[PDB]
Order: C-alpha cells, then structure tokens, then sequence
C-alpha cells in the first residue's frame, strides 16, 4: 500500500514519531532534573543551617 | 549544579510544542488521503466478495 502511492509521506512520519519518542523521553528526564532541584531545594535550607 | 539545570529546563521547555505541532500537521495531511483510499479498497473488496 505505502508502495503503490508514494512511500516517503511514512518515512517522514516515522521520524516525526521518533522524534516525539526522544523528546519524550527528554522531557521526563527533564523532569527527573526538576525533582532533583526539589531535593536540591529541601537540602539548601540545611546548607544555610550547617 | 542547580543553576545550570535550572537553564537547561526552558531549552527543554521550548521543545515539544514545534514537535507536536509539526506532527500534527504532518497526520493531519496524511490522514485524509490513506482513509479514503482504504475506503475504496475495502468498497471494491466488498463489492468484489
């Protein structure tokens, strides 16, 4: 089917989707880093206390 | 540490959005054409079977 018209309309759009797979996967790392800013956040008023 | 993470959330923050629209954009073209050529197709099997 992806032969008979042309094929490249599904390449693109498999590199679209594994774009969204990897900037996916970039944003829950990124929101790792955010929690690791909130441990950063409940260990800097122990800094100051040190 | 903090600072530097703290710049790397809006690079992140900005991405997803162009993304996602240019994936929309990009179903959104190819959605109409493949349904009614599947609609065909299975209107000729039909009327084939």
């Amino acid at each position: 089917t992806i032969r008979s018209i042309d094929a490249s309309l599904l390449d693109v759009l498999d590199e679209l989707r594994e774009l969204q797979g990897n900037e996916q996967s970039l944003q829950k790392d990124l929101d790792f880093k955010k929690a690791k800013i909130v441990h950063l956040r409940q260990e800097s008023d122990k800094l100051r206390k040190s | 540490e903090l600072r530097e993470l703290e710049h790397t959330v809006p690079q992140q923050s900005k991405d997803l959005e162009t993304i996602k629209a240019k994936l929309k954009e990009d179903h959104a073209v190819l959605e109409p054409k493949l349904d009614d050529i599947v609609s065909k197709i299975s209107a000729r099997f039909a009327r084939l079977f």
